RNA sequence: GUGUAUGUUCGAAUGCUACAACCACA
RNA sequence: CUAAAGAUAGCGUGAAAGCUCAAAAA
RNA sequence: GAGAAGGGAAA
RNA sequence: UGGUUGAACAAAAA
């Protein structure tokens, strides 16, 4: 596979940022 | 009537009805009802669905009306069980 | 009708892009029609 | 009667059996995807074949519908789109554009409808004696044939029955869906296979289940 | 033309007996059993005789047949390396054996050559083996647990007989208890 | 609106060398739009294409300038997307009561070739931009409907839409008959039928009417179904199980 | 036919129907099991 | 059941009749069952 | 032997804790990608199991008793 | 996702731009073609309206490559040569 | 199940039971008495500001205003007409038949008559609104047009 | 204070008046699932025992069911060999005088599937026993789940935010507005 | 708007035998039994 | 029992070959991708093993095209940017159903 | 936290409970720490809070919330103290609130909630986990009322004869400013909020001496005379 | 789709006789 | 193509094979 | 529109 | 909607 998994690993930081922002705001 | 000297009030009411003896047989068995001069199919109680408001008590009408309502046809009906309300 | 008044007519969504006879444009133009 | 007097169940018990369901062992799952979204409706349009014009105002503009059903006819004189006759049928509710009457209007005047019955067993054969409409079907070796010219006469000029070269497939074709279905279902009622011997006919894609003593 | 279906069986290596064990599936299909065993033995040259391994058969409408072979089952290997002839009666509550993580890795390496897992990761194969051990009531630890550390006396080449003896003894004892 | 009133040659009288007002309007409508924006502009597409099509049909003096006003890419996009959503979304939706009434009258009079909301165009146009309320195609006639209020008692007048449609149908070569509701509603059923018959008398069948017959197996027209013909028991045992 | 005082869908292919018998009657039709055919 | 006591009152009787059972039986059932 | 081999025996977080983290936001600043993937898998598993429990009719004991409390 | 707050993982959610270059002559370009079709589909356009997608058929001979620019501003490139259902084909051939 | 055990068991009384022993034509008690509006213009302006989508609701507002006053505010009449037209303004999913039904309705005719009666009160700032409403409803009023 | 299996109240072998069933003081609330009487009636010991057995069989050995009421009130009947008027009859059965709103059985296990609000309760045992009780019944489930902790509200808010963001991007991309 | 707060210095006091009024001032309208308790805070 | 007669024929019920040429990126080319997915789908391979399906990607901005070849020789060619799948099926429905009827008259539809 | 602002209208000078009820409202009386003020609250709005569970009856949160009723120009901050509601139907008949004032003790039964049961080891092992105490009594003196107490059972393992989560475990949930506390009569170390045990293994106990047989109660709320006989087994 | 014909019972029990577990796929 | 797939919810077999459903995509 | 459950028969 | 109709069916609809 590759490529997709590496990019998803890269973007988990922004996913977590969005999740934390949502939970904090609510 | 006839050789039955005394019968129940309900049986007399059925005996006096002006309809064919076979529709009257359906009425006796409960597959049809006499209502306001007409012979009709009885109202259908559908599990999980609100009854027609006319059949419930005045204080229960609001609660019954808040229940889910079926507005389709007999073919579309997905209710698990159905029976004639009585 | 409520959707069309809110802005999503039969030409699409008026908020996304003007579609003609726009609610906001017409309000502006028929509420203050004089210089 | 109902509407003027309460029933015993509704009076004494409040009709609790209506809500006394267990909610498991369902034949189907409930519809949980609605979510009462309040989605954005749109003006859907379809370009039907011009034969849809056979259905006129009586169907498009005189029937009672929740929302309008817009109809227009574009009559101009490999496919490129522009340069052909067609019918615009539009509405805010896509369910209208999936009506079977619209397709039936075209199929009645263009190609009609067809069904197939399949015969199986030893000594089971359909033929003509000697030609259409003298359809005969034998359901065994010692079984006398069934004469079915009467159904052909019944549905003459609107349906036809074709037999295979081997006399094992009966194809009913016609130009009225209801009539074709009724003809096929009479033929099937009347050539239906015995599940213990399996000698006879069955509707295509609806095999009869073999039974054992 | 078209594929009739997919069938599965267990065959002993380098064994060609047209036994009922094979006839149960090859029989109704009608594929020639002697020819099937000849091809099986030709394919299983580099594998120790009398080693049950998994085989899959694909017949076709034209009576053509293809088939595939792959290594024995996960729990076959797990019991082999755990020296347990019998699995746990109640997995999740009663444990009967123990295996090591490095041993799981080795079994994963062995299994890696099966076609269903060819593109799949060895980490995933190890996780699958762990799941099979959990379902079969075999514990897994980095180092041998003392409760099951000294039980390496059984011979891995003679535990089929041990399984047969467990069958007979459990049957007899439980039937006697039921009679009681 | 200029197209609806047919004021193609309009121009500001201040100068002799004056550009067309319609050309100016088209140019300033197209200036701030790209093709992606045009795809979603909406009514603008219909207005522009209708202006160009009517200008082409009526061939006014400033036709060349009016055409040069609109970008050729815009013209191509509108032409290729006309039959997708533009006309269908721009035409009136649903039903008209006067149209239904006249349709019922025609059905009573047995005019079986009257097509509702039927378009017409020039012999060489691949796309039609207008729809007649009814098209009696064997009589070369187009029935239009005016449901608006009259300018006064007994003084009806059509809308700009129907006036432009009238001019277009004239150019196409059809006869145009307009029913005014302010007069039509005053009649009753029989008077309506009589007047519609008189109208149709002025346009006799000039061509044969195309049928839309349901298909049939004509070769079996001679077959007879004698329902209530009893089953005959000719021989015992029967050699043939007669139905 | 299974003659009942109540009707219920026994499987995913059961459906409710009206039969034109001596009178109108409610019932259940089923493609899968003939024993699922019911009449109230 | 039978007329002399099972007959219901009618509009104009205000829910009572000289030899009627039905009303009191129904009220008792509503109060404490049967 | 591979380094990742060492962490296999360590149990992973269950659906309850993953739901605590993601549906309720309990300690979501420490959420890892693997944890989210496991949560996504187990949530779908639970959805399917609840659907089957509702559409269950046989006498088989293949349903975990936990789902009968829904 | 049903009964969940946040969407199921998708490798396009937080990308700013994606460009797919590939050559029609080299083998093992079907993955690149599938990616191009997917990223040009209207479904991706509606799911991720922020995404910019582009693709090119290289005249020169070079392997299929994908370049990605994330929202944060980072840029990466990857070789996308591969088999896809060619994997299943090769496996059925092997057995 | 809404059985109301308090009533069914015989612990509480019912409205019907209480009213069965009263004269048939007593007047119901007004539970909440709130002061009625003193100015109708502002009241109906607020109601119109709340109503934008339902022509039934707009016409009901006009009918209530007519029932209360024989000369409703002219600005409110113009606003009501504009809202009714905007309900059919050029981007809706209505058929022309709906506009014809609205035109045929007697209440619409009464509103148009009220507009005509005091047409001399139309200011220059409302002409585009009325023209837009006329175009939207496809109702060309020759009384007001001059 | 620990868990206990309290012994059931005994049957009172004292002749008592038929009497009336008094109303309930108020709603009876218990966490878990409850089967609640809807009209007054007197339920026999045999009926209660049958309901308990059916509930146990349906739910299984691993789940516990609490029978809230017990049949202790004596009810008499005459032998057929006795004449009228010779005193009250011998004790014949024992009943629980259930009013409307009284819980008959309840299971205290709370619903674990808080994040699956669309999965409505399993009342299989209650459905199995209801048509046999001489009282109409209503099925209740209370788990002390309050709307302040609702996950569907958060889901809806997230969906609304996503929709608003999508419309904003579409508007910005098309660039019809400042 | 504002939150209702009682006057300063108030206390909670119970009248054991009840609180009268114009209706109770008439001896025919006695609380009965006269020596019973009707606590009111 | 209610029998399901007159089930509509699939888009590729009696199609001998299908070719889809298009340029991923064209504004209204969704139908081309949808048809590619359908013709490469597993169910299509199971039901019509003899179907000859192919597609081409154009590197330049050119109109999309779809070519269909029925089992009885009749040929159709659509500019896919101006039709939906149902529209194309209705536009070649007559020939497809004629071929299906000719087939049914001699061969068992059950196969 | 769980405070609710509500809108009310007057209970006027000659209306009755039944009239206000039939008008689609609920009659309420606010009392204590001031004058007795009558009002009526829209029945749908009030019953939404009272019966906030779709399949549940009166919610324990109802008598534990802080209501912020608005009448005319007045705002009553109070708590429901008396509720007359139907035993069967989700109907509110009558309500009596008592005012809450910052500085004086309010006796509030604050409810408990177990939303994390799927993370409980004991539950996953097939053992019975029960929430013994639906509410905990608290003395509140602050301007606000504590929200429901979340009982975390993620670390509740089962060991015979039973495992318990007691009040001392939850003690950490109280406000840091000391505006609320558990009732002093509570023994925090032995008051159990949750249990985890195995079905069918509990020890036997006798019926409590405070048991009153509900089958021998008269319509006046008194024991029947037979309960005092020497032979009364209960 | 896939480890897997998971373990025990069973002459066998291959998702679907019956119980245990209900893990596992970059 | 993407993504998803119950040690299985409904069929089916003496046992296998085979179809559907759940989930995901559209 | 209701034991409209005296007869006819009505929205 | 079709004489299609004894315990049998087809078309359309939502
Ligand atoms: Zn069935």
């Amino acid at each position: 596979e590759r490529a997709a998994t590496a990019e998803e690993v890269d973007r988990e930081e922004q996913g977590k940022l969005s999740f934390a922002e949502m939970v904090v705001g609510s | 009537a006839g050789h039955k000297h005394s019968e129940s009030v309900l049986q007399q009411f059925y005996n006096r009805l002006p309809v064919r003896k076979r529709f009257l047989k359906a009425i006796r068995k409960g597959t049809l009802i006499w209502d306001k001069g007409q012979v009709k199919i009885p109202p259908i109680a559908m599990q999980g669905y609100g009854l027609p408001n006319k059949l419930v008590l005045p204080h229960q009408k609001e609660f019954n009306n808040k229940l889910p309502k079926f507005k389709g046809k007999i073919n579309q009906l997905k209710a698990t069980r159905i029976w004639f309300q009585d | 009708s409520i959707q069309a008044i809110r802005g999503h007519g039969r030409w699409g969504s008026e908020r996304e892009f003007p579609r003609g006879w726009d609610q906001l444009h017409l309000k502006d133009i028929l509420g203050s029609p004089l210089r | 009667g109902v509407g003027g007097s309460y029933g015993y169940d509704a009076f004494f018990r409040g009709a609790a059996e209506v809500l006394n369901g267990s909610n498991i062992q369902l034949p189907h799952l409930p519809e949980n995807e609605e979510q009462k979204e309040g989605k954005v409706y749109q003006l859907h349009s379809v370009r039907f074949p011009p034969q849809v014009r056979r259905l006129g105002a009586n169907y498009f503009f005189r029937r009672q519908r929740a929302v309008p059903l817009t109809y227009y006819h574009h009559l101009v004189e490999a496919q490129t789109g522009r340069g052909q006759a067609l019918c615009f049928v539009a509405s805010a509710n896509p369910g209208y554009l999936q009506s079977k009457e619209l397709e039936n209007a075209v199929f009645e005047s263009t190609r009609g409808f067809a069904c197939q019955l399949i015969l199986e067993g030893r000594g089971v054969k359909a033929y003509f004696d000697p030609e259409w409409p003298n359809l005969m079907v034998r359901l065994g070796v010692g079984v006398k044939p069934l004469a079915l010219r009467r159904l052909a006469e019944q549905y003459a000029t609107r349906a036809k029955i074709f037999v295979d070269k081997r006399g094992l497939l009966l194809t009913v074709h016609g130009y009225d869906k209801c009539a074709v279905g009724t003809l096929a279902m009479s033929l099937f009622n009347h050539l239906q296979a015995n599940p213990y011997t399996m000698k006879g006919a069955h509707v295509a894609m609806h095999p009869i289940k073999k039974k054992v003593t | 033309m078209s594929v009739v279906g997919r069938f599965r069986l267990i065959v002993p290596a380098a064994t060609a007996k047209p036994s009922p064990a094979i006839g149960q599936t090859l029989g109704p299909l009608g594929i020639n059993m002697m020819q099937f065993c000849k091809e099986f033995n030709a394919r299983t040259a580099n594998v120790r005789p009398e080693v049950p391994l998994q085989v899959t058969i694909v017949p076709l409408t034209d009576r053509s047949y293809k088939f595939s072979i792959r290594a024995p089952s996960n729990i076959w290997f797990l019991l082999r390396t755990a020296r347990c002839p019998m699995g746990s009666e109640s997995p999740g509550h009663q444990s009967v054996g123990n295996v090591t993580l490095k041993e799981i890795y080795h079994i994963a390496r062995c299994k890696s050559m099966d076609w269903p897992l060819i593109g799949m990761s060895l980490r995933g194969i190890c996780r699958s083996l762990i799941g099979t051990a959990r379902a079969s009531g075999i514990e897994i630890s980095k180092e041998i647990l003392p409760a099951y550390h000294k039980r390496d006396y059984t011979d891995v080449q003679a535990l089929e007989s041990m399984r047969k003896d467990m069958r007979q003894r459990k049957k007899a004892a439980k039937r006697a208890a039921t009679k009681k | 609106a200029l197209t609806l009133q047919g004021s193609y040659d309009l121009c500001l009288p201040s100068d002799e060398t004056a550009k067309s007002t319609l050309a100016l309007f088209l140019q300033r409508a197209c200036e701030p739009l790209s093709l992606e924006q045009l795809e979603n502009s909406g009514w603008v597409q219909f207005f522009l294409y209708q202006t160009l099509y009517c200008v082409d049909v009526e061939k006014p003096k400033r036709e060349v300038e009016v055409k040069k006003a609109v970008p050729f890419a815009f013209q191509k996009h509108l032409h290729l997307s006309w039959l997708d959503k533009i006309l269908i979304n721009a035409q009136p939706q649903g039903n008209e009561l006067l149209q239904l009434d006249v349709d019922a009258a025609l059905k009573r009079l047995h005019i079986t070739d009257a097509l509702i909301n039927c378009s017409a165009g020039r012999q060489w146009d691949e796309q039609h931009c207008w729809f007649a309320g009814h098209l009696v195609r064997s009589r070369n006639l187009a029935l239009e409907y005016d449901y608006l209020l009259p300018l006064g008692p007994g003084r009806p007048k059509v809308s700009g839409w129907l006036a432009c449609k009238r001019r277009m149908l004239k150019a196409f070569g059809l006869n145009v008959a307009t029913i005014h509701q302010s007069f039509w509603s005053l009649l009753n059923l029989e008077q309506k039928d009589v007047q519609l018959t008189r109208l149709l008398a002025q346009f006799p069948p000039v061509l044969e009417a195309v049928k839309d017959e349901k298909k049939a197996y004509e070769e079996d027209r001679h077959l007879r179904f004698q329902r209530h013909a009893r089953q005959k028991f000719e021989t015992w045992p029967p050699e043939k199980l007669e139905i | 036919m299974w003659h009942r005082g109540t009707l219920s869908l026994l499987c995913s292919s059961c459906r409710y129907v009206v039969r034109k018998w001596h009178v109108p009657i409610l019932g259940v039709d089923c493609n899968a099991n003939p024993r699922h055919k019911q009449a109230l | 059941n039978r007329n002399p006591s099972a007959r219901y009152p009618k509009k104009g009787n205000k829910g009572c009749r000289p030899v009627c059972r039905a009303m009191r039986k129904i009220r008792k059932r509503l109060r404490t069952g049967n | 032997y591979p380094a990742w081999l060492f962490t296999l025996d360590k149990p992973e977080k269950t659906y309850g804790e993953l739901a605590m983290t993601f549906l309720y936001g309990v300690g979501i600043e420490n959420a890892t990608l693997d944890e989210y993937l496991r949560f996504t898998r187990l949530h779908t598993k639970n959805l399917i199991k609840l659907n089957n429990m509702r559409l269950k009719k046989s006498k088989r004991s293949s349903v975990k008793p936990l789902f009968w409390d829904a | 996702m049903r009964n969940a707050i946040f969407p199921r993982i998708d490798f396009l959610r937080y990308l700013k731009k994606i460009h797919v270059s590939y050559c029609p002559t080299r083998p093992k370009t079907e993955i690149a073609k599938q990616l191009i079709m997917r990223v040009t589909s209207e479904s991706v356009k509606k799911k991720f309206p922020h995404l910019q997608a582009s693709w090119e058929m290289l005249a020169y001979d070079a392997p299929a490559t994908v370049e990605v620019e994330l929202l944060d501003g980072r840029r990466v490139r990857r070789i996308i040569d591969g088999y896809s259902k060619a994997e299943k084909k090769k496996i059925v051939d092997d057995w | 199940v809404g059985v109301l055990a308090s009533l069914t068991s015989g612990q509480m009384t019912t409205r019907e039971y209480e009213e069965a022993f009263l004269p048939r034509r007593l007047k119901r008690i007004k539970v909440f008495n709130t002061p009625p509006p003193s100015e109708l213009p502002a009241f109906f302006h607020k109601r119109l500001d709340n109503a934008h989508s339902n022509p039934r609701s707009i016409l009901k507002l006009y009918r209530q205003y007519m029932r209360k006053d024989d000369y409703p505010a002219y600005d409110w009449l113009v606003r009501c007409f504009c809202h009714l037209g905007n309900v059919f303004g050029f981007n809706s999913f209505w058929a022309t038949k709906d506009k014809q039904v609205i035109q045929a309705l007697p209440s619409f005719k009464f509103l148009v008559y009220d507009l005509i009666e005091r047409k001399h009160l139309i200011e220059a700032r409302q002409v585009p609104r009325l023209l837009y409403a006329f175009a939207c409803l496809e109702y060309r009023s020759w009384h007001l047009l001059p | 204070m620990p868990p206990f299996r309290f012994k059931a109240p005994q049957e009172v072998r004292i002749k008592v008046p038929i009497g009336r069933i008094p109303p309930a003081v108020g709603p009876e609330i218990r966490l878990g699932k409850s089967i609640v009487a809807v009209a007054p009636h007197r339920v026999t010991a045999e009926q209660l025992e049958d309901a308990r057995r059916v509930l146990r069989r349906v739910l299984g050995r691993s789940k516990e069911v609490h029978q809230n009421v017990h049949a202790t009130y004596a009810v008499t009947r005459k032998p057929e060999g006795t004449k009228m008027g010779q005193g009250k009859g011998s004790i014949d059965r024992f009943v629980a005088r259930v009013p409307a709103g009284r819980i008959l059985f309840h299971i205290p296990q709370i619903n674990p599937f808080h994040p699956f609000p669309e999965v409505e309760p399993n009342f299989a045992a209650f459905k199995a026993i209801a048509p046999r009780l001489p009282v109409p019944v209503v099925f209740r489930e209370q788990n002390n789940f309050f709307q302040m902790h609702s996950v569907k509200d958060l889901i809806r808010k997230r969906q609304a935010e996503e929709r608003e963001n999508r419309e904003k991007t579409a508007r910005d991309k098309l660039g019809g507005f400042h | 708007p504002k939150v209702y707060r009682q006057r300063e210095g108030m206390i909670q006091f119970v009248f054991q035998w009840g609180i009268g009024n114009s209706f109770r001032a008439v001896s025919a309208n006695r609380f009965r039994p006269v020596h019973a308790a009707r606590p009111k805070e | 029992p209610k029998y399901d007669l007159f089930k509509p024929l699939d888009f590729l019920a009696c199609v001998k070959s299908v070719h889809v040429a298009y340029h991923p990126g064209r504004p209204r080319s969704e139908v081309c991708r949808q048809l590619i997915h359908h013709m490469k789908s597993d169910s299509v391979r199971k039901r019509f093993p003899s179907l000859q399906a192919s597609y081409q990607l154009l590197g330049y901005n050119a109109p999309s095209t779809i070519k269909i070849e029925l089992i009885n020789g009749k040929k159709h060619e659509f500019q896919a940017e101006h039709f939906s799948l149902r529209e194309m099926q209705m536009r070649f429905d007559t020939d497809q159903f004629e071929a299906y009827l000719e087939y049914m008259k001699s061969q068992s539809v059950e196969a | 936290s769980s405070a609710v602002d509500v809108a009310c209208k007057p209970w006027k000078r000659f209306v009755r409970k039944e009239d206000i009820q039939r008008a689609g409202y609920v009659p309420c009386i606010v009392e204590k720490y001031g004058i007795e003020r009558r009002l009526a609250i829209h029945r749908d709005t009030l019953e939404a809070l009272a019966f906030d569970e779709q399949h549940g009856h009166l919610s324990y949160l109802f008598q534990a919330r802080l209501f912020r009723l608005r009448i005319g120009n007045w705002i009553e901050e109070c708590i429901p103290t008396f509720v007359q509601a139907d035993p069967v139907a989700r109907r509110l008949y009558f309500v009596k609130f008592e005012r809450h004032v910052a500085g004086k003790i309010s006796e509030v039964d604050i409810p408990t909630t177990m939303v994390g049961l799927l993370a409980c080891p004991a539950y996953q092992r097939g053992y019975h986990v029960e929430l013994v105490m639906p509410t905990i009594r608290c003395q509140c003196v602050g301007a606000e009322i504590p929200p429901p107490f979340f009982v975390d059972v993620s670390r509740l393992h089962y060991s015979p004869p039973y495992t318990a989560i007691t009040l001392q475990d939850l003690q950490h949930l109280l406000p840091a400013d000391g505006s609320a506390r558990f009732h002093p009569s509570y023994d925090a170390a032995t008051q159990e909020v949750a249990w985890a045990y195995e079905v069918g293994s509990l020890p036997d106990a006798p019926l409590p001496a405070d048991y009153v047989d509900p089958n021998f109660v008269d319509r006046k709320g008194q024991k029947m005379d037979v309960c005092f006989r020497n032979h009364f087994p209960n």
